[PDB]
């Protein structure tokens, strides 16, 4: 038996873009910019292949002050459905009660 | 609103007392209104898409001055995922190598 | 910012690092000094002690 | 520090001089100073979040 990562993202620029001809592709093909060639140079040093997946909502995410439930890709981990994420969310106090990132990639 | 600095501070009482409606929603809202009153009006966003902006026409756009804060995004994963320390580690060589300056050259 | 102020900078950057706290492995102190560093940078406190000597 | 310098590899007899040898042979608790962050440390010792760009 084999697993593939599920790799998910947010649509954004240059970060995720369409194809030029995303209509008439299955695959990670369908995809261009910055997040898909970077999973690429991470996968091939991590092991694996992997499957991209655009998240639900189109919101990095947030914490509801009302009923605390977490929406958006922090919250998609949280309730286990992706993988691994790989996007420009903000690092910030308040999800690193939730979730363990690395160093950053890139200042701002 | 948070900052303990004089001259933020003075920037804010403006910003939070000017008329006409000072504010934007959106982005795009945004740079429909700086290209408007050419010269009088500036605009504060993420110096990454303030550079990516610049690249592209009419080009009548550009940056200046330098960051008043750092901050930076990063690779996240669901807490104690096994990839926790492989992803972290390759970030460090990714860059250490300067791929993701290669990177960041060939897409900006 | 050292006298007589004789040197100049030029505005540019060649490349990006940063230093930061370190502790030995599998300490208890690990997880809630990295928790209380990022406050630190969230109440602005690192600018004001900045400034206060640069 | 006991004697002015960070601290590397030493070369074939694989110790770790330096201030960074105070935290590996436990010799001391915590360290607090500017410390450039790469692969060769990030095996041995853990660090925080990045307090300051350079």
């Amino acid at each position: 038996e084999q697993k593939t990562v599920v790799v998910t993202t947010i649509l954004e620029s240059p970060y995720v873009m369409m194809k030029k001809n995303h209509e008439m592709l299955e695959g990670n093909e369908r995809y261009e910019g910055y997040c898909v060639d970077l999973a690429a140079e991470i996968a091939k040093h991590c092991g694996f292949k992997y499957k991209l997946t655009i998240v639900g909502d189109g919101k990095y995410g947030a914490r509801d002050a009302d009923t605390k439930i977490w929406n958006g890709m922090v919250g998609e981990l949280v309730y286990g459905k992706a993988d691994i994420a790989i996007a420009p969310l903000t690092i910030t106090l308040v999800r690193e009660e939730v979730i363990d990132f690395s160093k950053p990639f890139m200042s701002l | 609103r948070r900052s303990k600095i004089a001259v933020f501070d003075k920037m804010w009482t403006y910003m939070r007392s000017a008329e006409p409606s000072v504010f934007v929603r959106t982005t795009a809202e945004g740079v429909a209104r700086v290209r408007k009153s050419k010269g009088k009006y500036a605009y504060l966003l993420e110096s990454t898409m303030n550079e990516y902006i610049e690249q592209r026409k009419p080009c009548d756009t550009m940056k200046v001055g330098g960051n008043l804060d750092s901050k930076g995004y990063g690779i996240a994963t669901p807490k104690g995922s096994s990839l926790g320390t492989p992803v972290n580690l390759a970030v460090l060589k990714l860059s250490e190598q300067g791929v993701l300056d290669k990177l960041k050259n060939k897409w900006w």
